C-alpha cells in the first residue's frame, strides 16, 4: 500500500542543461507528491508540493522555470533542473501521502537522486 | 485574508504548451487540443481579449489552471484554463526582460528569471511570471511587511501598465497581448 | 549478382520502426489515412491491400505500428510529417504485455531469441507482425547477413488453424495484405532460415 | 565546426528502466548521427546509424525496441536504452557528419555517456 519509486539513482551533467529526474508511485489513489532538496553539508528542504490535478506550489526560492514539475500521469511526476549550475548538485527527494487527513497523515518517500553538475 | 489565494496562485507553477491546435472558439472560451494530445478548455472573460484564432489555427499556450485537471480513460487529460493564449511567433533567441525589482526602496536583485523566445505575451502571462519572481525571489506575500506594491511595464513608446500587488489580476479587465521586445523596462516595487 | 533484392531487404528489416498510441484520425479518403500523433507530429499513411483497407473516421483514435515508405519532412505550421505504409490498428489494450511464442530456427538448429518485445495491443496488422519478426531474424539471427541466410519462411498459426506465411527471400506483400488480427489468438510463430 | 555535446555524461540506474540519453549538435546540417556502444575490454562498436528523416538502421546484435533512436531533428538524436539489465552497462557515444562524403567524411564525436545499470 504506497511504494514511491524514484529515476535514475543518480546522473551526472555539464553547466548549462537540463536534467529530468522522476518519481513514481503503483498504488493507487495519492492526493499529493512532494519534491524535496538536500545540499551537500546541508538539510533536507521542501521544494515544492504537487496536488494531484494542480500545478505544483513552489516554497521559498524555488521557481517554476528552473525546477519544472510535471505530474504528466497519476502514477508519474517528473522534476527537471534546467539551466544546471553546480550548485544545484544535492539529492533530490520526492515523497507521496494518501487522502484525506491533513496533518496527522503519513508520507511515503522515494529512495532519492544525486544530481551532481560538472 | 486573501493573501494566502494570492500565494498559491503566483507561487504556483503553470502551463505551457507551444503549437497547440484550435478545435473551438467563441466568446470568452477556447477548446485547444495541445501536443501531448491533452484538451485545453481555456476561459477568457475579458471582453478586451477574445484571441481571433479560428479552428485549426497554431496557438502557444501560457495559461493558469481555475481547478483540476480532469481524468483519463485513454490517458487524456483535460484542462481547465485562463487566459494566455497567443501566437506561435518565435523571436530568433531568448531575449531577457528588463526586470528590477525593490524592496522596501532597496534593490533586490534577480534570480533565476528566465528568458522567453515568445514574440508576444499576455498581460496576464507577464503577470503571472512577474510575481512569481516576486513570490520566490523577494518575499511577497510570504511576509507580512511583504503583502502589496506594484509591478509596472513600460514600452519602447512610453506606454505604461501598472499592476497593484496586493490585489488579484483582474482578468475581466484584460486587454490583448503584447510585444514583449517592445518592453523597455519592467519595475516591482514591494514596499 | 550486383542489383540485389538484398542489402535492400536488410536495410529495410533492421532498421527500426513508428510506433505512436492513441493517434487521431484527420481523415481517410483515396486508399490513404491522414493521422495526428501526439508528439505533435502528422502522419500520411497508405493502404494498397483490398484486403486490409481501415474504416476510421475522422476523430477516432487509432494507433501505429509501421514503416516509413520515404524521408519523413518538416513542415510550417512548424511539424514534421511521416509517410508510412498499413499498420493502423484500433486502441484496444491488454490488461498485461504479452511474448508472443516465437521459435527461430537457423541451420535446423533452435536459435535462441534475445529483445523480442512483448506485446500489449489487442490487434496488429500483419505487416507488423511481418517486420517484428524479420527484425528479430535480422539482428539475431543472422538473416540478410550472410548468404548462409537470405531465405526460409515465417508461418503464424491462429488458435483456430488459420494461417499466415511468408517467404523471407521476398519483400511482405503490402498489396494483398490480410487485415489485422488478435495477436492473442496466436498459437504459434515459427520462423525458419534456409 | 561542429562541436557535439552528449547529454548525460554518466547516469545509474535500475534494473528494467529505460533511460534516454542525448546527442545535441549546434550548426547545422548533418545528415547522420551515428550511435556507438563500449562495453567493458571492448571495442568501441557501432550500434546504429541514423539519417535524419528515417529511422536509425541497425547493427546486428541490436535491436529497435531495445534502443530506440529518435532523430527529428539535425540537433538532437535521442538514444533510449528501455528494460535496462546490468548487462547494458557501457559507454555509450553519438558522432555526427554532415554534406557531403561517405565513406572517407569526417566524422565528429560526442564526449560519451556513462551507463550504469544496477
Amino acid at each position: 500500500g504506497a511504494v514511491v519509486s524514484q529515476h535514475p539513482s543518480m546522473v551526472i551533467v555539464k553547466s548549462g542543461t537540463s536534467v529530468k529526474i522522476e518519481c513514481r508511485s503503483l498504488d493507487t489513489n495519492i492526493h499529493t507528491m512532494f519534491w524535496y532538496r538536500q545540499f551537500p553539508k546541508q538539510s533536507l528542504m521542501l521544494m515544492a508540493t504537487s496536488h494531484q490535478g494542480f500545478n505544483a506550489i513552489y516554497e521559498q526560492g524555488v521557481v517554476k522555470d528552473k525546477f519544472l514539475i510535471n505530474h504528466a500521469s497519476p502514477t508519474l511526476s517528473t522534476l527537471t533542473v534546467t539551466s544546471a549550475h553546480p550548485e544545484d548538485s544535492g539529492f533530490y527527494v520526492c515523497s507521496a501521502l494518501a487522502g484525506s487527513g491533513s496533518s496527522t497523515d503519513t508520507q511515503y518517500f522515494g529512495p532519492g537522486t544525486q544530481l551532481t553538475v560538472l | 485574508d486573501n493573501i494566502k489565494d494570492l500565494l498559491d496562485w503566483y507561487s504556483s507553477g503553470s502551463d505551457t504548451f507551444t503549437n497547440s491546435e484550435v478545435l473551438d472558439n467563441s466568446l470568452g472560451s477556447m477548446r485547444i487540443k495541445n501536443t501531448d494530445g491533452s484538451i485545453s478548455l481555456i476561459i477568457f472573460p475579458s471582453p478586451y481579449y477574445s484571441p481571433a484564432f479560428t479552428k485549426g489555427e497554431k496557438v502557444d499556450l501560457n495559461t493558469k489552471r481555475t481547478k483540476k485537471s480532469q481524468h483519463t480513460s485513454e490517458g487524456t487529460y483535460i484542462h481547465f484554463q485562463i487566459s494566455g493564449v497567443t501566437n506561435t511567433e518565435k523571436l530568433p533567441t531568448p531575449i531577457e526582460l528588463p526586470l528590477k525589482v525593490k524592496v522596501h526602496g532597496k534593490d533586490s536583485p534577480l534570480k533565476y528569471w528566465p528568458k522567453f523566445d515568445k514574440k508576444q505575451l499576455a498581460i496576464s502571462t507577464l503577470d503571472f511570471e512577474i510575481r512569481h519572481q516576486l513570490t520566490q525571489i523577494h518575499g511577497l506575500y510570504r511576509s507580512s511587511d511583504k503583502t502589496g506594491g506594484y509591478w509596472k511595464i513600460t514600452m519602447n513608446d512610453g506606454s505604461t501598465y501598472q499592476s497593484d500587488l496586493s490585489k488579484k489580476f483582474e482578468y475581466n479587465t484584460e486587454k490583448p497581448p503584447i510585444n514583449i521586445d517592445e518592453i523597455k523596462t519592467i519595475e516591482a516595487e514591494i514596499n
